[PDB]
């Protein structure tokens, strides 16, 4: 896999989700889904008490099925230099991943 | 049939057990492991701080916003002698956490 | 003895840069290692310190002349020298002109 | 909540992410700051702040 | 750098960081016994004379200069205008 | 069972499913895993095997 | 502590809970946000004493957390001085270092009743400082770990 | 266990006494052998064994 | 070990301390940045 | 993997789990001796699946 | 189901169209048509008898 | 291949080890067992596995 | 070792290991501001 | 239309196709013309012409 | 005008209303208003059926 | 930032104005080419 | 910085970023054709 996983709240309801985070140097990608916290158990620690869920975990088995409730991702390096930029795709300020309209 | 009524047509898609990409490319094509990008001065000499913005369709409840760093996380193991192993990690970028 | 250079971050607008900081990004850990292994790693980056000590010497800048010049510099041992010669330009929130102050 | 895996303390920078408190069940923080005040100060005074 | 040549994330392959004897060891043993996979072979991308620093679209958008819509017929005409320093392939081509 | 010298979670002792993993795809001695399709005819062995 | 609460069954207290973990204790942190999380038990048997040691649990003991603040103290200290340590102190040749007081890995073995002889083994790579031991009631051990005890 | 400093595993020679396994909570196991499995075999076939 | 105790009519428990070095260091490199290490030996991560 | 374990409520399982740390998967360990060891949860939520 | 009486676990297998294999080489493997041990003087040698 | 890939003298194909100490918790198991290689051979891990 | 040189289990003290600009710095603020204890100092037998 | 991606206004050179208008439902134009002409001419008069 | 436009529902009877969000750099300053939700026509979309 | 307001019987909204810098540069090379490239900073494009 | 210099955010006026020719045109033309606005002013405090 070679990746730093990180896990970052949604709130119910919630429609926009910044992620501030900074690198030193020059990784090889990005890559992402989403994952619903319920079915998510909280590593890190010898035991979960509020996991009450016994269903696939697509953290780990990797049986994702939400990549469909995506709009559009916006990447920016020192909040302001917009990537790719450079007028690469047709919206050149993001990566719209489904249209409405 | 004749008794039709007017309709509107409705669109979309589903993508499962599979993971949005976003190589770190110049043409975002998979030339080699370490990208062209990913060896480039301009990110080797200075550090950059970064910021991605998520517009997702609203849902009844709590969820998480999986992200992933691909990185390099490799190790050698050097057996000098018996009965010993001395092995060294490196994951760069992502070393030991960001702060 | 032999320490890690700092980076300096560009900043898109003044071009003035930033405060350079100890990279951590690229930390070559190892203290899992062995003897000669912790002699080796110590060996190799001093080398890096080397080359980057070489590459050093030779309005705002922009970003591809900025890549030429505020190279990653070493500052050998720490503090060592005395309060009047410092880092200073090191320090994200420092000013020539005066002291580093910030509203 | 100490030496609990389960509930394990977080305390880590918002841009590291990376927690930097790490315990284990095998170590005893509670009696291990006990014997530390005792070696410090009159374990004899009274102080309500900290009961 | 060191950092990586000693990690091979990049730099030379096993068949040239390892010892002579070792190599033709494993290819020899390629049948009952393997160990290519306990060395890694580091695999670098190039840096220049490939990609352009430029802005510059990946896919352009072409409107009919001229369109006639006849009882039975649609004949539309474009432009398509490939800039100087570009290289287009029909195959990449549709019609919306 | 006694000391369960049996794999594949059936009766099969593990010297046995050694034995033929060895004999038919020379997989054994450094893991084990499902061999490539063209080497799991109609007349191999794990192909047939069904715990 | 009894009567530093009052001498009614119903009481609203109001306490402050120090730091007790040691990587953190004295820790000295620079500039910047951190996010600092940390639980809480209810357990009365946990939470409480009593003189008797009776299963407060069943005798009706209670408790309710309301609210939960956090406060730190900073020193006035002079922004030029202030700089300059910060600059010293995020140098790897300067970091921080603790070490837990009591430093020591706890185990804990079952002892029969009536039981006379205790084998423990055992084994260690290295070398340690030295031994320390002595003598529970099970009854009075609560089984740590679990983020609660039946028993 | 993966992934978990709480439960970390060790693999060091009794002399060495220093552990080679050094496991990090931002990483993950787990999903990492998963993709894997998918890239160098048919994972559509099935072998009790590993389940 | 062996430990020779006193009988007891109840169930108790031998609590042993092997004294140790639990130290650890912390290192903050940028802002915003807490990076650890810590470090018990003997009985670095439990006994096996 | 249900009926690979059978149809009762009850049963006494048997298997066989491997290693998936890459740092020591493929790993080629020479003559010596080493210290091998490892936990296993049994939090039924997370080693069983319904 | 709350109403399940004591049981008892049962295994077993089926491997149909298939022949169990033996080679006859010092580790089991194949190394080629004509074994090691085929090629061994042992048996090249004196004749033997087998059961 | 006669010479120079499988040894003459006795040798266990695959080996089996007992832990040396295990701790039954009451949400985890830990065990260590002694992992040992002798002389003259190589231990590849992917053939290791936890029965 | 440089297991335990780094984890100051071991080897010089705070005096030695830390920037001299540092450890004077605290030696003069010993009165308002202390971080001596945030340093620890090896003690080998 | 203005500040609405969903309508976006375009003027770009036929042989570019480049839309030069990159409009953001965050900003306001409509407020913002207003603004501008209470401070380049008196807000107090009339023309027909632009209503 | 050069401003980013935000707009927070503010409960009928409400009294207090936090707001948080972050910047990276620096601006030129804040201004602000009060506008009744009925007053305002949901933009972004090609149409407001409320 | 908290605002503190007199209540209505009504549902309202705060109208913020995070005053900036929307300034964009128009390049023409040549015939038939608009080449523009705009810049809002701060809020280079939304917060995340 | 360069990304403000850019788009004139700070730095020099048109009557100095601009070629000297375009300059002196538009002080001539100020009375029929004017091209004034469509340059801007930098103004930094």
């Amino acid at each position: 896999l070679s990746a730093a996983n990180m896990l970052y709240p949604i709130p119910p309801n919630a429609t926009q989700l910044p992620i501030p985070s900074r690198n030193w140097a020059a990784f090889r990608g990005w890559s992402l889904t989403r994952l619903k916290q319920r079915e998510t158990p909280a590593l890190g620690s010898p035991f979960d008490p509020y996991f009450t869920y016994s269903g696939t975990i697509p953290y780990l088995d990797g049986t994702f099925y939400l990549s469909h409730t995506f709009r559009k991702v916006a990447i920016q390096f020192d909040s302001s230099v917009t990537w790719p930029g450079n007028d690469r795709l047709l919206t050149p300020n993001e990566f719209e991943i489904k249209i409405s309209v | 049939d004749p008794r039709h009524a007017l309709r509107d047509p409705e669109r979309k898609f589903l993508c499962d057990r599979t993971l949005w990409r976003i190589p770190f490319s110049s043409n975002f094509m998979s030339m080699g492991s370490l990208t062209d990008l990913g060896q480039n001065l301009l990110y080797a000499n200075a550090a950059h701080a970064l910021d991605m913005t998520f517009e997702m369709d609203p849902i009844n409840e709590p969820t998480l916003l999986y992200v992933l760093f691909e990185v390099f996380d490799v190790a050698r193991v050097h057996q000098p002698h018996r009965g010993v192993i001395e092995v060294v990690y490196l994951r760069t970028p992502f070393s030991a956490g960001n702060a | 003895e032999i320490p890690t250079p700092y980076v300096w971050t560009f900043q898109p607008q003044m071009g003035a840069a930033a405060g350079a900081s100890q990279d951590y990004s690229t930390r070559m850990n190892w203290f899992s290692a062995g003897p000669d292994m912790i002699h080796d790693v110590n060996n190799i980056r001093d080398a890096q310190n080397r080359i980057l000590m070489t590459q050093s010497a030779i309005g705002g800048i922009g970003s591809r002349q900025f890549v030429e010049e505020f190279v990653p510099a070493v500052y050998l041992n720490p503090y060592s020298g005395p309060p009047d010669s410092y880092p200073d330009q090191f320090i994200r929130h420092y000013n020539v002109y005066s002291n580093s102050v910030s509203g | 909540y100490y030496n609990s895996g389960g509930n394990l303390g977080v305390l880590a920078g918002q841009s590291s992410q990376l927690n930097a408190v790490v315990d284990l069940q095998d170590r005893n923080t509670e009696l291990s700051y006990q014997m530390l005040l005792a070696n410090t100060t009159d374990r004899s005074r009274y102080f309500s702040m900290w009961n | 750098l060191p950092q990586w040549s000693y990690m091979h994330i990049a730099g030379q392959d096993a068949s040239e960081y390892l010892s002579p004897g070792l190599v033709q060891f494993a290819q020899a043993t390629e049948s009952y016994f393997n160990i290519g996979n306990k060395f890694r072979n580091p695999t670098v991308a190039p840096t220049h004379d490939v990609t352009t620093e430029r802005s510059q679209r990946l896919q352009l958008r072409f409107v009919p200069v001229d369109r006639e819509d006849t009882q039975y017929s649609y004949k539309t005409r474009f432009q398509l205008a490939v800039g100087d320093n570009r290289v287009l392939d029909m195959a990449s081509t549709y019609f919306d | 069972d006694g000391e369960g010298y049996n794999v594949a979670q059936s009766n099969m002792t593990k010297d046995w499913f050694l034995v033929q993993m060895l004999a038919n795809y020379n997989i054994g001695y450094q893991g084990y895993h499902l061999p490539p399709d063209y080497k799991d005819r109609t007349f191999s062995f794990l192909h047939n095997f069904i715990p | 502590r009894s009567q530093l609460l009052g001498n009614g069954r119903f009481c609203d207290f109001h306490i402050q809970v120090p730091q007790k973990f040691f990587a953190i204790r004295n820790l000295l942190l620079l500039p910047g946000t951190y996010t600092y999380e940390w639980s809480f038990r209810k357990d009365v048997n946990m939470i409480l004493q009593s003189t008797l040691g009776n299963d407060l649990r069943v005798d009706g003991a209670t408790v309710n957390i309301t609210s939960v603040n956090l406060y730190a103290s900073f020193f006035p200290m002079s922004h030029n001085t202030a700089s300059t340590l910060e600059a010293m102190l995020r140098n790897d040749t300067n970091d921080q270092s603790f070490n837990d007081y009591l430093s020591a890995a706890n185990m804990l073995y079952p002892i029969p009743p009536n039981a006379t002889q205790l084998p423990i083994p055992s084994r260690n790579w290295a070398a340690f400082r030295g031994w320390s031991l002595t003598r529970l009631k099970q009854r009075e051990t609560p089984a740590l770990g679990s983020p609660f005890d039946p028993y």
